């Protein structure tokens, strides 16, 4: 059995582990009482000697807001309450204060209950971690933590999903800083790492689903689509990502660039005549379906899956994947094969009861490593420079006890990435 | 060209392939950094409460200083009323002795006019 | 980081301390004996962040009044909410500061400071997690100026980690009551430069220009000023005291607000204004920065934002509130600072003040407060060139040294906000 | 709390005081006898256990002929019997008497007697003492108890009100001697004083009240309102109050700069109302000053205006925004804002018999001007004249001073007016 | 504020009489000591003058001393001769001769012993003496020399108490003795040490007022004293008399003497009188005023206006107006400005006693410091150098044991008092 372990850390994180549990819950047949009238579920699932069924999941927070909206909530006995972890005081958006000041005074508890959900385990793959890039706590703390779960579970895979900041989606003046300091810290510690563009998110909310101003539950359950299909692989007895490792084989070959694009269709109004598997699948390469504001045709591609759902023939995927090479200039680099691996999973798309989704017959996610995803880099890059050269803020970072020096050797480290991807896409 | 890739339960793998390539720290690390990061932050609040502890000292000067212009003013001013009070007593009493010399000087002169007229 | 501690040294502090209370009293549903009669739970949300519980589920400000007269504090006791207060938390002293500074920071404030300070020790040991500190004072005069700079610098060597922040009137010839406030003015400013983390800048001569130009009012009175200052209160606290969007505190505004430590002056702004007794969202998102609306009698367009701040209260679509606070934005695009991205921040929140079914306040960081503090210090230097009334703080043992220190580093943040208004991309 | 010692030498400042007290029992509703049926009035009046209110005055005279009246009039059970000190010989015309021959007999005798009303005090704001220039124990025993005082007391505040000589009311020859010898001799211990010219309050019975030839009742009781206004801020609640340190630092710039002139208004014959307006705008006329001098080729340094009775801020405001506008009356360049303002609640009371109407408001200005020069030049030349001859001085030098006194103390005033041409300068 | 009164010779116990027969009968005293007064203002300052006897008697705390017995019974035969204690009268049996010497260093000099006697008993049964009077003449021996010797031994006992003289200057219209000049200028001599204010009443003065004004053919002792009655009572009214003024003999002292030997006063009084002589009409204030700054109301034979006032004192008696009597001496200072020293600036005092002497509606008396009075001193050292350029009777006052030294040191004097008095006159304010 190949257990996984959700480790959602601050404000962000919770937020979107709720909307997942939440999603995982519904697919599985699991009450939020943890009772349940194919057991690949157990590698999310443990079970307890009174039958209910309990994540293996920590979350974690400096502030006791968030959280508490969990203990009180409708999954309130889904979790136990070991699995809940608050200080009393957040790390007010400053990445220094999340990793050196509080999360010095919180690491060792936190990583205590990973030790205990990681005891309940005949064979661990490894681990996910949800944050934003731009909190205190989210690039802070997360970035103190990954450095720890390298140390304790060294030939562990972690999978990163990280919230990338948008100024239509309440970001804050620091978060380019966070965002630089908290990827320099964890690029040699993470093994593969999803990126959401809040704003990305927030524009398929709005044109697709027709809400002006979405929220953070309209944000959060859409994104929770995502995740699912990239952990359906794991959570039902698929043959496509059947193993945390095999994010690492098929994206990332090389170890750096370990960023792929997600990619989800379709995204129907509930509110407002079934797709075809050739509609969804050319749908995969509009830049607009994209978790990630960039453009993959002035990129190169190193790694293609496309993640099936529902009631999906093989047939039609060839049907589709040949019509699109005919119709669409898409280049991989020179040393790749220029294909894809395909994957059904032939459980069906779940929406939640009475949200912003409508239930479809079939839906695909496609996961791409392209060097496009560097200009989104590029653009937190910029703004970390504006900001930078006037010293701005800075005096925040140093306080905590932070180093002048580390926002230059993290902004030299993101320099050498943005030319990575120059490299391999020459 | 396809190329089956495995079979389970709930779905299916396979690959599609359409042109080939043309191309064939320590825990001891972590925790000294932390610990030097709370070393220059507990630096930094020592200096902050240095700073503060030499404004109380100044406050206290401040205070202490009115205090002592309070004393050397009641100090001036005792010392020159009593210049001022004995000056004026020495002034006072000698116009005095000198009044009475004066005087006293006559009444020498009428016992010598006396005198004189026993000889007439 | 939920409770905050109050303090109103002074009389000015203990008038628009009162209003204050007065008027988020009022939002919450806190009648003057201290017992809620709200309708909406959203009024009890975050209460603790301002009250305390009582015994018989009352509440009771979590405020500490000052002064060293003991008449302003009978005032106060004897206004509409005197009873609110806890009767342990009034601290006064006997014998007044004199208009002075330098009594009121050396020697009378001395001498009442730690029976103030026990006061603060015992409120804040009745929070789980302190926030941080606010005080309301004016600079002019000598309790709230010079007492208050005492109380801030013996609060930060106790609570070195707490934020402080204060709500700072700044005086006028044109409502002064005392022939020394640029000499108070100035001494105390240096203080708060060192001291504090964020100041809202409380300027009477704007506050009495916008009564007399704007609300046709022959003659200002402190009732009138106050009134002004105390809408900009509600409205720059809306965050902390209502849910709302935002999950934040005083210190993540601190973070976001001041990019350099000297420079954390603020000039509050208010929309609509209004008279007491007697608008479009595009209005609104105009007049915000409009000079006749700043309580900082600074023009903005003299200077450039470094950040700012607004947050809209009332039932209006925030589709419509973002679009024109970007069309302000990018048509004034030259007031603004390029050197720190999206540093206009909005937030929204539904309930409006009360007596208005919409407003917007703004917090602004710019460096054409720059004008404030020349303001104060040319009239500083006609007054201390001949030395006059300097006898008053020399006999107090202060140093004339002072005095040009506190001037000199006046004239440092001047030319330190004048270097950031120059700077280029 | 806040109390005030009160200290009224030879006859000039006893009978004055006579008007004073009789003023503040009818302001306070104290019966002669010190019973009575806000106690802000406590400032002023100790309270003994049967509920007797005692003023904190000493009377103290070298003859005993002034206050046998007091001790037989009306009011000999309002004040205790030790706070009347009497020697049996006046320092006649003389200066030197007082402060030396005479006066060194008594001036311990009134410093315990003070001392001990001191010492029924829990926060001695200062001292009033009421004196005139001319006498030998108004001008000589002021002196000594000032310098005796500062001996005691140090800093603490010691305020005088002066009676400035006049010669269409009963002056002496020798009075310019003994004027400039005090004023030189109190220089360094006093901190604010208040010159009332005789010939001033003369002129303003004869103009105003329609008395031919005014007598020190009708002068005193003049004097006594304009005291009253002064001390109405200590006595009682009012609105806009000023405590005697707030008197010092908003009127005296300078140490040596300390002689406001003192104008007042409105005073209407009790056998003939006047606007917060009207009433200012008086203050600034010159048929209403308490000394005779010419503000109006002068510059102001600073001015208290003190309202009592039906008074409005929002009228004041109104008022003195008049009087910035008008440049007749011209600030120094160094003097940003000059105002400050107090407003008690209860009008000027009247006594009955006396000659002023009862009215609604009025108002007490005390302004420092450097016009009051003009006074101390007119009895500098009166001096000069004098001095050039010798005549006189054998009477002083027989007590016991030396003619190098009466230089310096003319050199002090030729200093005195030429520190007030400097302060007026641009 | 009690003062000590004391009469030396002939002519110091008749005016010295006559004064207390005025002020007896102002304040309502009869010849036995009992008050049968109207009103009690003239009770009020009655201790300045008089003791209270027990049995509610008042006796004058006066000091009588004579060498030659006579005129001290003719006092005792006086009305009000039975008023004066019985043991304040101090004489002796031998005369003086009219010789200064005689008065001051030999007769005068065994008796004054009692007289200090006296002295001192009746002043320390005061609670605060305010000074010494003393009435005299200077042309006689015991008035003079006895008289310029007690007050030195005053001097002596009571150095810090104000000492003030009546002197009556001699004349040749009146006594034909010789030597009066030489009398007359060794009494100035002392006069000018040690005391602190005189009035000079000119015998020539008076003389002239009676013959001229009074158009007395043959005037007598009885007709001069009239006037010098007058002038008493007029100068010594604020002593006694509450009113507006606060004060004493050195109060005066302080205000009318500016430099200490100018303390030589010369008296006015207005209207003149003849004794025992109905007035049919009071004088109006105008008048008052007019006829007091006049050559011919002066007690000194000096013309003011050959002089500069230095200080002048004016009190006026009766019910008047005083808005009428301020406007009047204001005019007159206005129209005779240069009759006023300019460096002494509002050197005219004026003061109102409702109380009118006896016989007169209204009255007014003046006593003005002024440089004319060196017209008498140089009239006096006139007669002085006439004789003594002769060495004209000089043995009466060697045979005393005098020498002629002491003569030519007492002429110095007195031309040194009359040069200072025109120094003064001649000073300006420039
Ligand atoms: N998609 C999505 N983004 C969120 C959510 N909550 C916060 N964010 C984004 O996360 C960033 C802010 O960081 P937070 O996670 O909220 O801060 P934190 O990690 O709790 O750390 P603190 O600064 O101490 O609060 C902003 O860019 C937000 O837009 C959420 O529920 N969904
Ligand atoms: N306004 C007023 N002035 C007075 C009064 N009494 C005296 N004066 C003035 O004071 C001066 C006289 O001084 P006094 O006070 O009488 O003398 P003294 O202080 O008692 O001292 P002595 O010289 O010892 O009598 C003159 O200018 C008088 O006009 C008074 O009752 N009211
Ligand atoms: N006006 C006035 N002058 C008098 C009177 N009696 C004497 N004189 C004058 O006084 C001078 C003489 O002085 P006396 O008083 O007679 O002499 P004395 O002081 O008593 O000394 P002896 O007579 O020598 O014992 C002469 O000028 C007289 O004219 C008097 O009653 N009235
Ligand atoms: C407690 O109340 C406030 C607290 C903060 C902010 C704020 O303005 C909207 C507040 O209301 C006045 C805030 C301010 C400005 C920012 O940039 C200038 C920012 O990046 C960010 C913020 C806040 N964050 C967001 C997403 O608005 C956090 C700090
Ligand atoms: C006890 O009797 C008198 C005492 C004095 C004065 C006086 O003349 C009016 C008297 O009556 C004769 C007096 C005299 C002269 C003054 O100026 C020449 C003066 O300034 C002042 C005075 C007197 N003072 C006043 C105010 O008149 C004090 C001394
Ligand atoms: N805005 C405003 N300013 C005031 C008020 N009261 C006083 N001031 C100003 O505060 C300064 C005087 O300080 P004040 O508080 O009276 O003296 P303190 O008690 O020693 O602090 C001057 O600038 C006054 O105009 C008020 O109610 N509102
Ligand atoms: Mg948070
Ligand atoms: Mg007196």
């Amino acid at each position: 059995m190949r257990e996984c372990i959700s480790i959602h850390v601050g404000q962000a994180g919770v937020q979107i582990g709720n909307a997942c549990w939440e999603l995982y819950c519904l697919e599985h047949g699991i009450q939020p009482d943890g009772q349940m009238p194919d057991d690949s579920f157990n590698t999310f699932f443990s079970e307890t000697g009174a039958g209910k069924h309990v994540p293996r999941a920590v979350f974690v927070d400096l502030e006791p807001t968030v959280i508490d909206e969990v203990r009180t909530g409708t999954y309130r006995q889904l979790f136990h309450p070991e699995q809940l972890i608050t200080g009393k005081e957040d790390a007010a958006n400053n990445y220094a204060r999340g990793h050196y000041t509080i999360g010095k005074e919180i690491i060792d508890l936190v990583l205590d209950r990973i030790r205990k959900l990681a005891d309940q385990c005949t064979g661990l793959q490894g681990f996910l971690v949800f944050h934003s890039f731009g909190g205190g706590t989210g690039s802070g703390f997360t970035s103190l933590l990954m450095e720890r779960l390298s140390v304790d579970y060294g030939k562990k895979s972690k999978l990163e999903f990280s919230i990338y900041p948008a100024p239509q989606v309440s970001t804050a003046v620091v978060e380019p800083y966070n965002s630089i300091l908290t990827t320099h810290t964890t690029l040699e510690h993470s093994d593969c790492a999803f990126m959401v563009d809040n704003e990305a998110i927030y524009d398929i909310c709005r044109r697709n689903l027709d809400i002006e101003r979405p929220t953070y539950t309209n944000l959060n359950r859409l994104i929770s689509q995502i995740v699912s299909s990239i952990t359906a692989s794991l959570r039902f007895d698929g043959a496509l990502n059947v193993d945390l490792t095999e994010f690492q084989t098929n994206l990332v070959p090389y170890p750096r660039i370990h960023f792929p694009l997600a990619t989800y269709a379709p995204v129907i109004s509930a509110e407002k005549e079934q797709l075809s598997v050739a509609e969804i699948t050319n749908a995969c390469f509009e830049p607009a379906n994209q978790m990630v504001k960039c453009d993959p045709r002035h990129g190169k591609y190193m790694a293609c899956c496309l993640l099936y759902r529902g009631d999906v023939v093989p047939k039609d995927v060839n049907a589709a994947i040949a019509t699109i090479k005919t119709k669409r200039s898409i280049q991989f680099v020179d040393w790749c094969p220029t294909g894809f691996k395909v994957g059904i999973n032939y459980q069906p798309p779940t929406v939640v009861p009475g949200g912003d989704l409508a239930k479809v017959q079939r839906a695909v996610c496609m996961l791409s490593n392209t060097t496009a995803i560097a200009e989104a880099w590029a653009r937190l890059d910029h703004k970390f420079d504006l900001m930078y050269a006037k010293r701005a803020f800075v005096h925040w970072y140093v306080g905590e006890g932070m180093e002048e020096g580390e926002f230059s050797e993290a902004r030299e480290d993101m320099a050498a990435l943005e030319k990575d991807y120059e490299e391999v896409g020459v | 060209e396809v190329i089956e890739l495995n079979k389970a339960t709930s779905g299916q793998s396979w690959e599609v392939i359409l042109k080939p390539p043309s191309f064939d720290p320590s825990l001891e690390e972590i925790q000294k950094k932390l610990e030097a990061a709370e070393e220059r932050r507990k630096y930094q609040e020592a200096e902050l409460l240095k700073h503060l502890a030499e404004k109380r000292e100044h406050e206290r000067e401040v205070i202490q200083k009115a205090i002592e212009e309070n004393n050397n003013f009641i100090k001036m001013a005792k010392e020159k009323l009593a210049q001022k009070m004995e000056s004026n007593k020495e002034n006072r009493e000698a116009h005095l002795a000198a009044m009475l010399e004066r005087l006293q000087e006559k009444d020498k002169h009428a016992e010598e006019v006396r005198k004189n007229k026993e000889l007439k | 980081m939920r409770e905050i501690v109050h303090i109103q040294a002074g009389q000015c502090g203990n008038q628009i301390g009162a209003k204050f209370w007065e008027v988020i009293s009022d939002e919450h549903g806190i009648d003057p004996t201290g017992s809620y009669h709200g309708d909406s739970d959203l009024q009890l949300e975050r209460i603790n962040v301002y009250y305390n519980e009582a015994t018989g589920n009352k509440y009771v400000p979590r405020a500490i009044l000052v002064d060293l007269e003991p008449g302003t504090m009978d005032s106060v006791r004897s206004g509409p909410f005197g009873q609110i207060f806890r009767p342990d938390n009034f601290v006064f002293g006997q014998s007044g500061a004199g208009n002075n500074w330098a009594k009121g920071h050396y020697t009378e404030g001395a001498e009442l400071v730690d029976s103030v300070l026990d006061v603060v020790r015992k409120e804040s040991e009745s929070c789980d997690c302190l926030q941080g500190f606010q005080l309301t004072h004016s600079l002019g005069g000598g309790t709230g100026s010079g007492m208050g700079t005492l109380l801030i610098s013996k609060i930060r060597e106790e609570y070195p980690d707490r934020i402080m922040n204060t709500f700072s009137v700044m005086p006028s010839p044109k409502v002064s009551d005392t022939v020394v406030e640029p000499y108070n003015a100035t001494l105390s400013v240096h203080q708060l430069v060192e001291n504090t983390d964020e100041t809202y800048c409380i300027d009477n001569e704007a506050l009495y220009d916008i009564c007399f130009r704007t609300l046709k009012l022959t003659t200002p009175t402190y009732g009138d000023l106050n009134h002004l200052v105390s809408a900009t209160m509600s409205g720059v606290t809306t965050c902390l005291r209502f849910p709302g969007q935002l999950n934040a505190d005083l210190r993540k505004l601190a973070v976001n607000m001041v990019p350099f430590p000297r420079l954390h002056f603020f000039m509050p702004g208010f929309a609509p204004l209004t008279s007491r007794g007697s608008l479009t969202v595009p209005e609104l998102t105009q007049q915000m920065f409009d000079s006749k609306n700043m309580m900082a009698a600074c023009d903005p367009r003299h200077g450039r934002y470094l950040t700012v701040a607004a947050i809209f209260r009332g039932r209006m679509s925030m589709k419509e509130v973002d679009e024109q606070m970007l069309n302000v934005q990018n048509k004034n695009s030259s007031y603004f600072v390029e050197w720190i991205p999206n540093n206009v921040k909005t937030a929204v929140c539904d309930i409006p003040p009360r007596g208005l079914k919409m407003s917007a306040t703004f917090i602004g960081n710019s460096t054409a407060i720059q004008e404030l503090f020349k303001r104060i210090s040319e009239q500083f230097t006609a007054m201390f060139r001949r030395k006059a009334f300097l006898h008053w703080y020399t006999g107090e043992g202060m140093d004339e040294m002072e005095f040009t220190e506190a001037e000199s580093n006046m004239n440092d943040l001047v030319s330190e906000y004048q270097q950031y208004q120059d700077a280029t991309a």
